[PDB]
């Protein structure tokens, strides 16, 4: 106490205490998670229903970037669309000085490099959001994860939320079993329903085959699909 | 700019608007008998059909220049409401062919109002005394009245100071 | 407000960079950087405690130019921060001058950097001790160190990370008892890894270490397979 | 922690937004709902003359506000400055979700950056398009639902739960304003603890129905 | 002007005529066309040695014929010339064509003796000079440039960087046009010149 | 916002907080002789590994100007940029030579100030003994404090063992000094002073003398002068040591 | 022309231990003659500038050279030298050289340490044409020119000095049509200053 | 920077007090010329005493000023107020009055008190001099709140009350001292009431002059007799 | 507002000033150590006093007479008292790091007229008209004077009675202010025999 009342400030233990209160900011989201497969990514989220009076289908929380790139985030959901417009404008920035799509550990570091300025001076706050975002570009399929710190990794899947311990004990084991797109959005929808313990699921991904390595929902049959599956 | 816990953020001008004009009245308050009492112009024109009896200086002045850029931008005379939001307490009265006479005290027209340290009772006085059928005549003696427990709009005249010693005499 | 802020305390401190300076530690991984006859070899802990991490994104070893490579202690964020910064200042220093920025240089800017955020009260420091390695065209092997109060210095051979003292004991002792005198860059990596191993008292697999090589005209990182091959030499 | 719109407290709230919510529960109770076809906006103004309620931004839509007026006025030029620029430069109806949208990320701009406040007003968005009808909520934290009705402003918890078991009658009102407006102004009812020709204000806008405002004697086939 | 740059086998030469005109008037007789950049860095034509010195302090290290080249360049290319000298990394001779581009070369020649020197170091210059060859070639290109183009004149000035060692500069190297003495002396007798006012100035 | 402020007793604290920084410095001197200055420091090290000759705490800041701090060494290593800077921008582009010892400390003294008065910068924490000649004042010796305050000496010391440097130069010092003798002087000051091992090594002296037109770089232009600043050398300090 | 609309010229001489610097004092709008008392030289201490060209930068430059060499003198509490004033008056016309004053200046005096003559002057690349003999400036330059090139010898005495210098300035005046109503000629020497007004032609 | 609840300012009256804490500095203006003086404060042995400047600074060739205060300070108002002196004469081709310089100087440093980001100057001036074309002195003193005023003697720095209680009852009003010599004993006499000197003599004609220590030798030879 | 009220302090300890308006002129008058040795013209037309800080009263008359000047460059009229003293009033407004501890009497003539004006400014930026008016320490004694002493029905007729009741509530240099720009300042003489009578 007393050296977490600003942004810029280390503590004692060189700690950043705001940081850490954004990651518990964090921690209070839905459960989103994200699966890397053979050739692609799946992005899946746990929307509460706050109501009935909710249009069922309509209030979508999966975010796509240009056209290759898919941006999942839990915790202050208004902070993550702040972020996915900035990685949108920072996309189309570099689609406008390079024609070619920009690649996907170029964004994530784009994306990391303005979370972490956040971090920095004392008159802005750090993103209360975890983002869980990837895609396919030239060089096959990435998974990345932010942090409120600015931190990102490669993942070869990731959970954040309050279900993230849960969600991440089943994709611990996805990786040890094995998984193809189509296996892949069964075993999210599978992934979500666990960690959940009303909602809607939403699905979504981005694989060279399936999509030709375009990220596009999960919709009709091939979500009921999934939904039955995780019901299985 | 900053919230309180419970979501809120941290002299007596009365005025009567009728249906054939809107009287504002004050009590000037001079401190000594030196203050030049001419200099007291606790109640100013904003427009032709526009006035108010009361920073003040300032926002008087940007009031005045949006009215007078609204009149030049459009050859017409700004709305009362509008003026309100486009634009001390405040008893803002003006006339426009939208909805006639008005006064305004976040603005609320009223049909009648006070503002000051006497506010608190002259509410209650207007209260009992307002009604509808109030002639200009009656809205005035009505205005000093409640003062002793002026200006006006009209379609003729517009905005004017006013005679005072006359409707005095009258009481 | 001394301690929160960048001024002077009545001790004549800083408080604020010294508890920069413990943020270094807190990614608790240790690293080594030796010069050979002709190359600098560099050695990093790469610990991954969650088994979904794809590692081969797990790196604090920057090549920051064709010629200069950069590790960093400290968390990644800053670390980014920084690597990003001495890119943009290594091409900016080939556009005015017309040749690579030496290493030397590189640490002097980054330093002066590091030096101006301890001046400045808006700023904070960074908690990053960056790490510059390479092969100077005219001083050779060189390793230069820049903390976050914004001095720096030039290395035979140097360690950071919790453990740092026991590292430069044992390096301090091969000093005295012999730069690193070797023919090929992989046996002076293959004795930077042994020295590793030895001071910290842990066997390491290709999974456990990042190793970054500097050669004339090439800063490189070694993949795991490189290192299962230097580890499997080191075994022999 | 709550001092400013920047601290995180330890909990992971930011307490400048959690008391601008509040400050909508000081405000009068506003109801929306809609079907297919029509979407209607229902608000209890309070006075003195009673401020009106409802905004227009466009003959395909409009909205209602709870809380501090200033900023409704503020957000709402704000909207007409964007419909504008729309019909502009693409002379297209802006879709009522980018609406929704800018009104979102115009809104979380100041619950992160320093100097500013949240804007302490909620408001509901009413439009008509080629998706048909829509229905927003928007709250100072930025958080925007699209939502067949809702009720925000003091004691709107009991419009809202007659909304919730209302629900499977009134998203079947197709091609009937007038019932929608009388299913509206039913749910507002339950949020009283009454309502007058001048009290009482409604909006309706839908397929044939350029968005429209009741006032005074207009409202008064439906009380 | 006529300024020719020769690269020999351990360095570089640049020699420069001394005159400098004002459209047909000789303003200067003696005009030093050779600068200094830094102390092994000329420069020749027809801010940077500060900003080179600063960045030699900055760096501790010794400027690079090349840094004084961009910057050179840069700054023209903002808003011809021979930069010569030798560095760390041998000894290098540069032309700036002063809208922005620049080239290298073994030989080289500037201003309105350009054609006049070059004729001289297309006939005479060859792989392996020594710095005796190297410099007497230079001399002999600058005197053709002095003795057939009206634009050149007086002396030649002549700087030698080699690479092993600090760089001799050949103020007045060849002074050819020394003026012969006058027929007779035109010293007037005093009291020639008629005077109105005569007075002390307090400075 | 200031950041450096007077209290209620007419101080101002963060320069007292700075000065204090200043006193923990490392030991550094410099004397002034009838021929030259000398100016002196010891070098501690961060580790024996590190190697300290790429780290010089005396530099040149004009050919005939040289400064050594006793402080924050980032403190000083910026601010010899600066002084370098407008020594050359603001002096010798402008008059064709470079400044006099006066001169270039009234400017470094200004920088210094400017940082004291300035809102949202600290002070500078270190202070310097600037050693130069010029024609007109001739050898002058300089310290400057962190508040922009400078005073001509004879002689004197900064960091932590000052005053007994002090104590001991103000016995030594004389005039009719000549250089050697200033730089014997030196040597036996600083030796006095540092605990640890006392070599050319762990040395640094630099002196302000006669010119040294060999170090000029070129030959040819009669009228330059050759720097008046030199550093001694490891061995040449070693040299002096085994005649102390 | 700008240098043209009002005339004048400027010419400055060594002599054995002294200086001359000598003007013309006619000022005219092209062919008028409007005032025969516009003096074209100022000192700034012991050194002395003459400055021909735009009558409007002579009188501009006159007082910001008096401003800067009142601050240098009391910030480094000495006058400033011939030398250091050349270099000064070169950076000051360059700090304008986009937009440039029409002037040539001539600088005259005596280095007070060492004590011997300096003369300089300044052409239109910008560049300081420090002279041994003699720098010409204005309209005449030509006229002067030839005029200073047959007069001149080394060592003159001052009185010998002031006859040279003043029949070269009268010789070239009288053939250039906007010189002329009167001169003033300077002799500089390490003690004292002589001001002369000339007799001459006065159309 | 901001106004006590007494409506004193706290940070000038600081700055008044670190003044107090400066060295002395007195000036006595007699019917021809203005006599500024300071103690040297050279106790100490290696000190380089030719080199180390006067507290007097010209301004310009009519014009010199002395302070009390921070060193540092004062080098910046002594550069800005020459600056200006040499702007007004490129402006209007006239000498700057010791008026006009007072209030430029006045004007400075109320600036810092005022504006928001930066502290006053710990530094009191006496500023004296001739105005142009001119033969009556001026003497003048500003301080960090910006307000100056015009003086026939004045002091400043430490033990200035001492020296002023006794240039009050030795300073004549009616007969002000009639010539250089009268000047330099009276500025002399109250500097030696504090327990060597530097003296400094403005006269008309921008005449400035340092008075030798051999000079003040003899007057403090003659006032120490006088003494006895 | 708290530092405007704090420069209302600094306002009430600075020396009194006090001016009264007659039939044709305004009269000013103001309260002015051993060793040492108020009424500062805008135009040609108009004085400004003031009482409070003397450091921050000059950037104030310097901007007061910035204006007077770029008035008649712009506009060919000369500015009027009222004019004047809204921009003043103005200029106090904007500064409240610190406000102005400055409050100032303008009085003067407006162009080619010849009512007399008197106004006062304080530094929350408030101005108003008086016919007699006193600021500065002490300076509701003198005021309360005034009160009782000058006639609203019959004010003083001469620049002698003017200078008198002048005199008397300052019981000195005076000022006097007529009409095409006349502005005198009284002799010490002639306030001295003011004075004794």
């Amino acid at each position: 106490t007393g050296y977490d009342l600003s942004n810029s400030v280390f503590s004692p233990d060189g700690r950043n205490f705001q940081v850490e209160y954004a990651v518990k900011a964090v921690e209070n989201g839905t459960t989103s998670i994200g699966i890397k497969c053979n050739d692609g990514v799946v992005f899946a989220v746990e929307k509460l229903i706050t109501s009935k009076l909710l249009v069922p289908q309509k209030n979508v929380k999966i975010q796509v970037v240009d056209r290759h790139i898919g941006c999942v985030y839990s915790g202050l959901i208004p902070d993550g669309r702040h972020l996915v417009n900035r990685g949108r404008e920072e996309a189309a920035s570099f689609k406008k000085l390079y024609k070619t799509p920009i690649p996907i550990p170029a964004f994530a570091d784009r994306l990391g490099q303005y979370v972490q300025a956040h971090t920095l001076y004392n008159s802005v706050r750090p993103f209360g959001v975890s983002t869980i975002f990837g895609g396919v570009d030239k060089n096959g399929a990435h998974l990345y994860m932010l942090e409120p710190s600015g931190s990102y990794w490669g993942y070869k899947g990731a959970a954040t939320g309050k279900g993230r311990q849960s969600a991440k004990a089943e994709l611990e084991k996805l990786v040890d079993h094995h998984l193809s797109a189509r296996e892949a959005v069964k075993q999210a929808a599978k992934i979500i329903y666990l960690a959940h313990e009303d909602f809607e699921l939403e699905i979504s991904w981005c694989s060279l085959s399936e999509t030709n390595g375009l990220h596009k929902f999960v919709k009709g049959d091939l979500l009921q699909e999934a939904i039955d599956f995780a019901q299985k | 700019s900053t919230f309180s816990p419970e979501g809120r953020l941290f002299s007596t001008a009365i005025g009567i608007a009728t249906k054939e004009g809107v009287v504002l009245g004050v009590e000037k308050r001079a401190t000594s008998p030196l203050l030049e009492s001419d200099s007291i112009e606790k109640i100013v024109e904003i427009d032709r059909h526009i006035g108010c009896a009361m920073d003040a200086r300032s926002m008087i002045e940007h009031a005045r220049t949006a009215a007078v850029t609204h009149n030049l931008y459009y050859d017409e005379d700004i709305n009362v409401e509008s003026l309100t939001q486009s634009v001390v307490a405040l008893l803002i009265a003006g006339h426009d062919a939208d909805d006639g006479y008005q006064l305004f005290h976040t603005f609320y027209r009223y049909n009648a109002k006070a503002i000051g340290s006497g506010s608190e009772g002259a509410q209650a006085e207007l209260l009992n005394e307002w009604h509808s059928s109030l002639t200009l005549k009656e809205a005035e003696l009505l205005v000093l009245k409640i003062l002793k427990q002026l200006s006006c709009i009209t379609k003729q005249d517009g905005f004017k100071i006013y005679k005072t010693a006359e409707l005095i005499k009258e009481l | 407000y001394d301690r929160h802020i960048t001024i002077f305390s009545p001790e004549g401190r800083l408080y604020q960079v010294e508890y920069a300076f413990k943020a270094t530690n807190q990614t608790n991984i240790n690293s080594l950087a030796v010069r050979g006859k002709d190359c600098t070899v560099v050695i990093s802990q790469k610990k991954v405690p969650d088994k979904l991490l794809d590692p081969t994104t797990v790196s604090y070893i920057f090549c920051i130019s064709r010629t200069i490579g950069m590790v960093v202690n400290g968390p990644i964020p800053d670390a980014r921060n920084a690597a990003l910064r001495a890119k943009a200042e290594a091409a900016e220093f080939r556009y005015k001058y017309g040749y690579d920025m030496p290493c030397d240089v590189l640490a002097k800017r980054m330093a002066n950097l590091s030096q101006i955020y301890t001046q400045r009260a808006y700023m904070r420091p960074l908690g990053v001790i960056l790490t510059f390695v390479s092969v100077d065209e005219e001083l050779g092997p060189s390793i230069y160190k820049t903390d976050p109060a914004g001095y720096y210095v030039g290395y035979k051979a140097t360690a950071t990370g919790p453990k740092q003292q026991e590292i430069t004991t044992n390096l301090e002792n091969h000093f005295k008892k012999s730069h690193i005198n070797e023919e090929s860059w992989e046996k002076v990596v293959e004795f930077a890894i042994t020295h590793m191993i030895d001071a910290l008292g842990t066997e390491f697999s290709k999974n456990d270490l990042e190793v970054g090589v500097a050669t004339k005209d090439k800063f490189f990182t070694l993949s795991a397979e490189n290192i299962e091959e230097r580890l499997v030499a080191i075994a022999e | 922690y709550d001092g400013d719109t920047v601290t995180f407290s330890p909990t992971g709230r930011l307490f400048q937004v959690e008391y601008a919510l509040e400050a909508i529960k000081q405000g009068s109770v506003t109801v929306g709902l809609r079907s297919n076809t029509h979407a209607v906006l229902v608000a209890l103004k309070r006075n003195s003359s009673y401020q009106k309620k409802i905004i227009k931004c466009d003959e395909h839509m409009g909205l209602s506000l709870a809380g501090l007026a200033p900023d409704a006025r503020v957000l709402s030029n704000y909207l007409r400055q964007q419909c504008n620029y729309s019909s502009l430069v693409f002379n297209r109806k802006l879709a009522v979700e980018r609406a929704g949208h800018l009104l979102c990320d115009k809104a979380q701009k100041n619950t992160q950056s320093y100097g500013g406040r949240p804007y302490g007003v909620g408001l509901l968005i009413i439009g008509y398009d080629k998706s048909g009808a829509h229905l927003l909520e928007f709250q100072p934290s930025g958080n925007v639902t699209e939502l067949y009705g809702t009720a925000i402003g003091a004691r709107s918890q009991g419009a809202k739960t007659y909304l919730e078991r209302t629900l499977d009658t009134f998203i079947k009102i197709d091609g009937n304003p007038d019932e929608l407006i009388k299913a509206g102004v039913e749910a507002i009812s339950q949020s009283l603890r009454s309502l007058t020709v001048d009290n009482l204000s409604i909006a309706i806008v839908g397929k044939d129905t350029p968005f429209t405002i009741y006032d005074g004697e207009a409202v008064a086939k439906y009380i | 002007t006529t300024i020719v740059g020769v690269k020999f086998n351990n360095g570089v030469v640049i020699a420069a005529d001394t005159r400098s005109t004002q459209g047909p008037i000789v303003a200067d007789k003696n005009c030093a066309k050779l600068h200094r950049i830094s102390p092994k860095i000329w420069c020749a034509g027809a801010l940077i040695g500060s900003n080179i010195e600063l960045h030699s302090l900055y760096t501790s290290r010794e400027p690079r014929v090349v840094s004084a080249l961009q910057m050179l360049k840069q700054h023209l290319f903002k808003y011809y010339l021979i930069v010569a000298g030798v560095d760390p990394t041998g000894s290098h001779l540069f032309s700036i064509h002063a809208h922005g581009s620049t080239d290298v070369g073994y030989y080289l020649s500037l201003g309105s003796g350009s054609l006049a020197a070059m004729a001289v170091l297309e006939s005479h210059w060859k792989q392996d000079l020594t710095k005796e060859e190297a410099i007497k070639l230079a001399s002999d290109a600058i005197q053709a440039g002095i003795w057939n183009d009206l634009g050149s004149g007086s002396n030649v000035d002549v700087c030698v960087m080699e690479i092993g060692k600090d760089a001799e500069y050949l103020r007045n190297y060849l002074t050819p046009n020394v003026r012969e003495e006058k027929q007779k002396s035109y010293k007037f007798p005093r009291g020639t010149t008629a005077v109105l006012k005569e007075s002390i100035v307090n400075i | 916002f200031s950041l450096t402020t007077f209290s209620p007793s007419g101080k101002l604290g963060q320069i007292d907080y700075a000065l204090t920084a200043v006193k923990q410095g490392v030991t550094s001197l410099g004397i002034k002789a009838t021929n030259g200055v000398v100016i002196a420091t010891e070098k501690k090290s961060s580790s024996p590994l590190a190697m300290s000759e790429t780290l010089s705490k005396v530099s040149l800041l004009t050919p005939d100007i040289g400064a050594v701090y006793s402080g924050m060494g980032p403190d000083y290593r910026v601010l010899v940029d600066k002084s370098r800077k407008v020594a050359h921008t603001s002096y010798k582009r402008i008059y064709g030579e470079y400044p006099p010892t006066k001169l270039l400390v009234s400017e470094v003294a200004k920088i210094m100030q400017e940082a004291t008065q300035s809102g949202g910068v600290r002070p500078f924490g270190v202070s310097l003994l600037i050693a130069g000649h010029d024609e007109f004042n001739g050898f002058s010796l300089y310290q400057v404090d962190p508040s922009g305050s400078y005073f001509p000496w004879k002689a004197t010391a900064i960091g932590k063992g000052s005053v007994a440097a002090k104590t001991f130069l103000e016995k030594r010092w004389n005039d009719e000094l000549e250089l050697e003798d200033a730089i014997h002087i030196a040597l036996l000051t600083l030796k006095e002073s540092v605990e640890g091992e006392f070599n050319g090594d762990t040395i640094e002296l630099a002196i302000i003398g006669d010119e040294n037109p060999d170090l000029l770089g070129y030959t040819g232009i009669p009228t330059d002068k050759g720097p008046r600043f030199r550093k001694l050398t490891s061995q040449e300090i070693n040299d002096r040591l085994e005649a102390l | 022309d700008p240098s043209s609309i009002n005339g004048g010229i400027v010419v400055a001489m060594t002599g054995k231990d002294c200086v001359a610097i000598a003007c013309d004092l006619r000022l005219g709008s092209q062919s008028l003659g409007v005032s025969n008392k516009f003096e074209k030289i100022f000192h700034y201490g012991h050194v002395f500038l003459g400055i021909t060209g735009l009558a409007t930068d002579v009188t501009t430059l006159n007082e910001m050279f008096r401003y800067k060499t009142n601050l240098y003198k009391l910030k480094e509490e000495r006058a400033i030298e011939p030398e250091t004033f050349t270099q000064l008056v070169s950076s000051s016309l360059y700090e304008r050289r986009f937009g440039p004053y029409f002037v040539g200046p001539v600088v005259a005096g005596i280095n007070s340490k060492s004590g011997k003559p300096f003369i300089a002057g300044f052409d239109l690349i910008g560049c300081i044409d420090e002279a041994k003999d003699f720098i010409v400036s204005g309209t005449a330059s030509d006229q002067l020119f030839g005029m200073c090139e047959s007069l001149y010898e080394p060592n003159l005495e001052p009185e010998d000095l002031f006859e040279t210098i003043s029949q070269a300035l009268l010789n070239a005046a009288d053939r250039d049509a906007l010189s002329g109503w009167g001169a003033v000629v300077y002799i500089i020497k390490k003690d004292e200053v002589v001001k002369r007004y000339l007799k001459m032609r006065q159309d | 920077s901001i106004f006590s609840p007494d409506g004193h300012i706290f940070q000038v009256e600081y700055a008044l007090e670190a003044v107090k804490r400066g060295t002395c500095a007195v000036g006595v203006k007699g019917k021809n010329c203005v006599v500024l003086g300071c103690e040297r404060r050279s106790t100490l042995k290696l000190q380089d005493t030719r080199i180390t400047p006067s507290k007097v600074s010209k301004i310009d060739s009519h014009v010199v000023l002395s302070f009390s205060g921070l060193n540092a300070d004062s080098r910046i108002l002594i550069e800005k107020a020459r600056v200006e002196a040499q702007s007004h004469r490129l402006t209007l081709e006239d000498p700057v009055t010791v008026e006009y310089l007072t209030r430029y100087v006045a004007g400075v440093q109320q600036r810092y008190t005022q504006s928001g980001g930066v502290r006053p100057f710990g530094v009191s001036t006496l500023i004296a001099g001739f105005d142009p074309r001119d033969d009556e002195p001026k003497l003048y003193q500003t301080e960090p709140s910006g307000i100056y005023s015009s003086w026939s003697a004045q002091t400043i720095g430490r033990n200035s009350k001492t020296v002023r209680e006794f240039l009050e009852k030795n300073y004549d009003r009616k007969e002000p001292p009639a010539t250089v010599e009268e000047c330099v004993k009276l500025t002399v006499r109250s500097l030696l009431e504090v327990v060597n000197i530097e003296i400094t003599v403005v006269k008309p004609d921008s005449d400035i002059v340092a008075l030798s220590s051999e000079e003040i030798n003899q007057y403090v030879t003659q006032i120490e007799q006088e003494k006895q």
